[PDB]
């Protein structure tokens, strides 16, 4: 070990505000409004109405 | 360290003060309460001519 | 396994850290590991150490799962038999003395 | 024995409200002679409390339904002759998954996290005594614990209740915490009104997933049940102001969400407010729903194809490719690779399932 | 003077104060909590000094 090959993959991320192309496996719930809730829009979280 | 008249709970070991300071500690070997006082005395003023 | 010891730490990801053992984010203590190829490897292969491979969701810190129910990895529901697209959730380590 | 009960007049609970009961000790830091604000899962003041009965008049009434266990519960029981004797905690309440059983017999309390097969109608009985008619077998077992009892002998008869027993159950970090307080009351047919603080009792390390629970009752056995009642409440995330005395015991508390007066008290960090007009803040409209909105991409990223290549690259001529329009699921490689190195810099590895990226690049080489 | 003081107090909310981002939302979105405490503490110190 030390003279044996290692396969290296490095991923570079780019958040930006353009439409998302790669996403996590999270499931999407139905949308509600007029109510103080916790939301998650394309990875952007927050709390409000 | 000095001798203290404070009474601890049977399972207590430390005593905390208002400003999150240790007041009295129970000796692990001889189960007696010893109060802790800083050895620095504030309020010393030096009067001197020039 | 030798390559999964890094997953025994607060805030790690992987099958070990997601399916069978998780540490709290405010953990206070020490983690100790050492190579045990001397007395945990058998010439024909030691297959008495098992790990979980499939679970519906990640487990909470210091939580244990013991259940051995068949895992539904496909659209169609399955039964006690494995069949197609449904697997036994527990898999056994393969430990040989000549392993790297 | 696995025997159903006959002659019960259905399960129909009544409702009431708990004025100021259910305050316990958050965390474990020692505090004395101070006022602190703490955020935790408390039982809010004047919250609706489910009420169940256990009496015979000659129609029997035994209330042992299956209730939900979400973020912990508050359990209280006005009692005479000790009909209530234990609880069942678990998620499926059968042989599939482990369950927690808390049972007090005539001399000791028995706690064991085990894999039970509970029957349809679990209950204890006593003649003399004849009990343990709640399960059939447990087989593989993990935990066991025996200590001093909490409840008294099932025999006896009176006209009014004598004791009130309050419990708080929580499940955090693989620990089953129990808080209790025992007080004598002379009430007739209701939960007492007042303030109660519950001291820590046990810290059992269980490490099981608990979602559902039910109560164990004692019948006399052609069977009769003595008069008893128990009450169920649910904890919710609130902010409380607590006062500690020199013993390190809570003596008073205010719920900062109850009304504007409690809001002013919590804002000013004092149990009494002078005459005037005070600016309050955060009128405690705490959210209770969490929503997620993600795009319509459903196909999975070809991580297996990328990692399965016959040859990757030379390090001096590393190959770069773009990944787009897929779902990043690292769990599909768990049976193949077992990454010996996985370090992330701009993000935390546990937040990858919650994030969406505009574009991703992948560089491959062998060193 | 009073209006300018209030406006400056509002506009100071976009300062990073040495954190990765001045937006509180995209720190808890990207960083796990015990790593996020450092950024949150820097932001708290700056906004409390203002
Ligand atoms: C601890 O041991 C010392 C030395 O034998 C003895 O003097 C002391 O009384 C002991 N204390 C306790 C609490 O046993
Ligand atoms: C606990 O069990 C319920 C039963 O459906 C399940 O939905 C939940 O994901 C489990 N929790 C964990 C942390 O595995
Ligand atoms: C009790 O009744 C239920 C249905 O009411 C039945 O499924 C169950 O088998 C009965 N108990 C026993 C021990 O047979
Ligand atoms: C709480 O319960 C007591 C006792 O029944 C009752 O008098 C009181 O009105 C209840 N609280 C409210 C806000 O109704
Ligand atoms: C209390 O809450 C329960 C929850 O279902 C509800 O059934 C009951 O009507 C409520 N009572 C009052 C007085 O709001
Ligand atoms: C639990 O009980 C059921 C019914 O008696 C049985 O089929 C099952 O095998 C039991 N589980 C175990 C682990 O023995
Ligand atoms: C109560 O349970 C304990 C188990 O530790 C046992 O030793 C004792 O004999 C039991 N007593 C009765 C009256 O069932
Ligand atoms: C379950 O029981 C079987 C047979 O008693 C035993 O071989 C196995 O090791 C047990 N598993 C656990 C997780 O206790
Ligand atoms: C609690 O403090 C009181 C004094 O306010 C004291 O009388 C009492 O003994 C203390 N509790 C215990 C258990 O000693
Ligand atoms: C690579 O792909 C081939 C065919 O698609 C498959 O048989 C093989 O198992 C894959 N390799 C790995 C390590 O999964
Ligand atoms: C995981 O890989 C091993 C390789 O020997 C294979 O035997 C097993 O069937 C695989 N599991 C699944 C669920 O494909």
């Amino acid at each position: 070990v030390g003279y044996q090959p290692y396969r290296v993959v490095v991923l570079s991320f780019e958040l930006l505000n353009a439409p998302a192309t790669v996403c996590g496996p999270k499931k999407s719930t139905n949308l509600i409004k007029n109510k103080c809730v916790n939301f998650n829009f394309n990875g952007l979280t927050g709390t409000g109405v | 360290l000095t001798e203290s008249n404070k009474k601890f709970l049977p399972f207590q070991q430390f005593g905390r003060d208002i400003a999150d300071t240790t007041d009295a500690v129970r000796d692990p070997q001889t189960l007696e309460i010893l109060d802790i006082t800083p050895c620095s005395f504030g309020g010393v003023s030096v009067i001197t001519p020039g | 396994r030798g390559d999964e010891v890094r997953q025994i730490a607060p805030g790690q990801t992987g099958k070990i850290a997601d399916y069978n053992y998780k540490l709290p984010d405010d953990f206070t203590g020490c983690v100790i590991a050492w190579n045990s190829n001397n007395l945990d490897s058998k010439v024909g292969g030691n297959y008495n150490y098992l790990y979980r491979l499939f679970r519906k969701s990640n487990l909470k810190p210091f939580e244990r799962d013991i259940s051995t129910e068949i895992y539904q990895a496909g659209s169609t529901p399955c039964n006690g038999v494995e069949g197609f697209n449904c697997y036994f959730p527990l898999q056994s380590y393969g430990f040989h003395p000549t392993n790297g | 024995q696995c025997v159903n009960l006959t002659g019960r007049a259905t399960i129909q609970p009544s409702f009431t409200n708990s004025s100021h009961r259910g305050v316990y000790y958050p965390d474990t830091i020692f505090r004395s002679n101070s006022l602190v604000l703490s955020q935790g899962y408390f039982l809010p003041f004047y919250s609706n409390i489910s009420w169940y009965y256990a009496l015979t008049k000659a129609e029997k009434r035994v209330d042992n339904p299956i209730l939900d266990f979400k973020d912990g519960i508050y359990f209280a029981a006005t009692e005479k002759s000790n009909i209530v004797r234990g609880w069942i905690f678990g998620t499926t309440l059968d042989n599939t998954s482990q369950s927690l059983l808390i049972v007090n017999n005539a001399t000791n309390v028995i706690i064991k996290v085990c894999n039970f097969q509970f029957c349809y109608d679990p209950y204890l009985s006593g003649y003399s005594t004849r009990e343990f008619a709640v399960y059939s077998s447990y087989a593989n077992c993990t935990f066991e614990y025996v200590s001093k009892p909490f409840m008294l002998d099932i025999s006896g008869k009176s006209g009014l209740f004598d004791t009130l027993r309050e419990f708080v159950f929580r499940n955090v970090d693989g620990y089953f915490k129990i808080y209790s307080k025992y007080s004598p009351v002379n009430v007739n047919s209701n939960l007492p009104t007042g303030f109660s603080a519950l001291e820590p009792l046990v810290e059992l390390p269980a490490g099981i997933n608990i979602t559902r629970f039910r109560t164990l009752l004692t019948i006399h056995r052609g069977w009769t049940v003595f008069s008893a009642a128990y009450y169920v409440g649910y904890l919710a995330p609130r902010t409380f102001m607590l006062k500690y005395n020199e013993n390190g015991t809570i003596t008073d508390a205010v719920d900062c969400s109850l009304d504007p007066l409690s809001e002013a008290k919590c804002t000013l960090k004092s149990f009494t407010v002078e005459k005037g007009i005070y600016q309050t803040s955060n009128f405690r409209v705490q959210p209770t729903d969490s929503i997620v909105r993600f795009p319509n991409i459903t196909n999975l990223c070809p991580f297996g194809e990328v990692f399965n290549a016959t040859t990757f690259a030379s390090v001096y001529a590393w190959n770069r490719k773009r990944i787009s329009n897929c779902v990043a699921d690292y769990s599909v490689l768990y049976n193949s690779t077992s990454f010996s190195t996985f370090k992330c810099y701009g993000v935390s590895p546990t937040k990858l399932n919650d994030l969406c990226f505009t574009n991703v690049y992948a560089d491959s080489f062998v060193v | 003077q009073n209006a300018q003081a209030l406006n400056t107090l509002v506009k100071q909310l976009s300062s990073n104060f040495g954190a990765i981002s001045s937006v509180l939302n995209d720190i808890l979105s990207r960083l796990d909590p015990p790593e996020a405490e450092v950024q949150i503490d820097r932001l708290i110190t700056g906004r409390l000094q203002s």
